[PDB]
């Protein structure tokens, strides 16, 4: 899946 | 729990040298401990629980994506099985999270900095509970999002790095779960722009977090446009 | 224990999930509860075994010696007591790898293939529980590779895959562990050489899996001449 | 600690 970008850590 | 003899202050520095060991589960528990001691948390201290917490459900998240495109495709009981395993797995971190914010860091956190924090977090982990998800865990995350978003527009300015990270995040809320793709670029823009309005009162420390977390919004509306 | 339920065939189909979704304890007890049926493993079941296991333990040590490494320069008890247990944990799982093996993949294990593998991964295990010890430690570890070695020797060809991997280890072993720096380098050459000597009686396929190996032998003979 | 090269994942 395509996931844009978040909050802190890029963790997943 | 199991952290219930150590104390406060160890908590906090093992908590330090887990996420130095790149061991955020041990991290998590830590700040799991710290936080049932029953104190407010500093901001250095909110910054540790929320790195742990995102770091472990972000390992859920990624493994349960995984699994699920497996499944979709496949459509025996075990893909169904172990994407279910990661599934409650996940919402039990989400449900632990959840319960820490309620019990009771949000009722006793009446700074700006802090509360705004701990809604967004409220926002963060109904919003992961939500990907797997629903109707009511949606309308749960917009909620505090929504409620962190008016405390931070009265109260912090467009440049404060936790208005940003909140304005981000609640605007991929609204492109991905509330299938309001619009309101996401309305929020991107309009929280970029005021922004950059006012990088001018800033020193050059203070100008590099904000343009950080700036960057990002751009990040999803060149995605998104 | 906690997989004495599930089938062999939903353990391994499950083992090879969480590999796919990067879920290496998931992996591990997976592959556990499957040794446990108490058949013998396949090719393709042994590497599933040792690809989980060797990734659990490889997060312990990457984080034991972060640790270890703040713990020497620090010299409160907090960075002793956390370093102490990422280092049960360690041990924890290298007993619970060497109790399989023990209860009962060697005894069982008749074909060099798999009776070397097994023999490998005991000498490997052993060698994670020296890094953090320890005399007997390292003979028990010196005395697997050795007679994972001598049957290698008479059962298999040079470039096999299985006994490359094998002296590899050996080596690594011999430079870190035992102190013999000069036995490492002196059997790494001549892996490597016998190897060479040996690629133009394999397949394209054959060629690449062992020249992948002897690359590693090339790789620690640079950093150790 | 500068590590060696040995079998399989490389993991830590
Ligand atoms: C902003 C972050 S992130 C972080 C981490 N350990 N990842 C620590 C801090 C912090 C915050 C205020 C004062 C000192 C440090
Ligand atoms: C960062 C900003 S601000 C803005 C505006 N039109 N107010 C637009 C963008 C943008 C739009 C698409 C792709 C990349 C950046
Ligand atoms: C050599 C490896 S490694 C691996 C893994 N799942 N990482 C699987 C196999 C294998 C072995 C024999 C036959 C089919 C597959
Ligand atoms: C791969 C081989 S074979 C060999 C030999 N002298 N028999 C030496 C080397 C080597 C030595 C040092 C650094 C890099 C490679
Ligand atoms: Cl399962
Ligand atoms: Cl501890
Ligand atoms: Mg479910
Ligand atoms: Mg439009
Ligand atoms: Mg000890
Ligand atoms: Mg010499």
């Amino acid at each position: 899946k395509l996931m844009f970008k978040t909050e802190g850590p890029d963790s997943d | 729990g199991a952290m219930g003899s150590m104390e406060r202050a160890s908590l906090i520095q093992k908590a330090k040298l887990a996420e130095q060991a790149e061991r955020y589960e041990d991290m998590a528990a830590f700040m799991k401990g710290a936080v049932e001691k029953g104190e407010e948390l500093s901001c250095e201290e909110r910054n540790l629980l929320s790195v742990a917490y995102k770091n472990v459900v972000g390992g859920q998240r990624a493994a349960w994506r995984v699994l699920s495109s497996i499944e979709q495709k496949s459509n025996g009981p075990e893909v169904r099985e172990y994407r279910e395993k990661v599934e409650t797995e996940l919402q039990g971190v989400c449900d632990t999270v959840l319960g820490l914010l309620d019990s009771h860091l949000i009722k006793e956190a009446g700074d700006a900095e802090s509360r705004v924090f701990y809604l967004k977090m409220k926002g963060d982990y109904y919003r992961y509970l939500a990907e797997v998800a629903k109707k009511r865990i949606i309308d749960s995350a917009r909620s505090a999002y929504q409620e962190a978003m008016d405390i931070s527009k009265k109260e912090m300015p467009p440049t404060n790095p936790i208005r940003l990270g909140l304005a981000l995040n609640f605007s991929v809320f609204h492109y991905e779960i509330a299938n309001s793709p619009e309101e996401a670029i309305s929020l991107a823009k309009t929280t970029f722009d005021e922004a950059m309005a006012d990088l001018h009162t800033l020193s050059e420390d203070s100008y590099k977090d904000s343009t950080l977390i700036m960057q990002l919004l751009r990040d999803n509306l060149t995605l998104w446009t």
